[PDB]
């Protein structure tokens, strides 16, 4: 209502509602990520083991 | 009284032919008509970012990156540092 010989609101409107979806969102934090964790818990497990140990020794 | 009629007509008769109705313009020589539409079509145009902002450039820009699928070699890389960080303590 503000603007009267707008011209333009349309052409902004229609760009905005083809822009919502920019593009597929990445979420793939799955490959390295995933590795690291996985050798993560193995080593750390084996940790607490031996430091458990060399406690009662 | 006079300036009662003479000043609405007065503003209703140049103001007719010099915008909203859009239609020649007898007062002045310079015409408004096609310089307020046409010409300062592209005012702001010059004033802001043209081809840039006012048409909302879809920037594609790349998607956020990763280790690049690093193997173990970074694992042990890591190992390697903190090993010799620790050593020192």
């Amino acid at each position: 209502s503000v603007l009267k010989n707008t011209s333009v609101i349309d052409k902004i409107e229609s760009y905005v509602k083809q822009y919502k979806p920019v593009k597929i969102d990445a979420s793939k934090q799955l490959q390295v990520i995933e590795s690291f964790e996985k050798h993560a818990m193995t080593n750390a497990k084996e940790t607490e083991s031996l430091v458990s140990k060399e406690l009662k020794d | 009284q006079d300036l009662y009629l003479r000043e609405l007509k007065d503003t209703k008769l140049a103001p007719s032919t010099l915008q909203d109705a859009e239609g020649n313009v007898k007062p002045w020589n310079p015409p408004q008509k096609p310089n307020l539409p046409e010409l300062e079509l592209q005012g702001p145009e010059a004033l802001k970012a043209y081809t840039e902002q006012n048409v909302e450039t879809a920037h594609v820009a790349k998607e956020s990156e990763e280790g690049e699928s690093e193997p173990i070699e970074e694992d042990w890389l890591v190992l390697d540092d903190a090993e010799e960080t620790k050593e020192s303590h």
